């Protein structure tokens, strides 16, 4: 089966960067959204508000 | 990850990895991976 594979390698190629593409899509999705702060603030002890 | 020690501190990452890590060249001097810096 590996042997026929090398007519469609191409193919194979373009599939396998696509799937890249969207893992990494998915990946920097998160932090155009969550990742806005370069700090992170800590909660005050204080409850009075 | 075999050929990157891990250290306990951590830093900002410039190379993701996965789950929380990332991998970075820094001090003579190896690559490293550590949990990623908030
Ligand atoms: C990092 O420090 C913690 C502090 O207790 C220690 O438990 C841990 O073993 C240290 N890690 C390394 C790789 O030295």
């Amino acid at each position: 089966c590996s042997n026929l594979l090398l007519q469609y390698g191409s193919f194979c190629t373009q599939l396998n960067r696509a799937l890249t593409g969207i893992a990494v899509e998915q990946d920097k999705n998160t932090q155009e959204v969550f990742a806005q702060v370069k700090q992170i603030y800590k909660t005050p002890p204080i409850k009075d508000f | 990850l075999i050929g990157a020690e891990h250290v306990n501190n951590s830093y900002e990452c410039d190379i993701p990895i996965g789950a929380g890590i990332c991998a970075s060249y820094q001090t003579s001097q190896s690559i490293i991976a550590y949990t990623m810096s908030l």
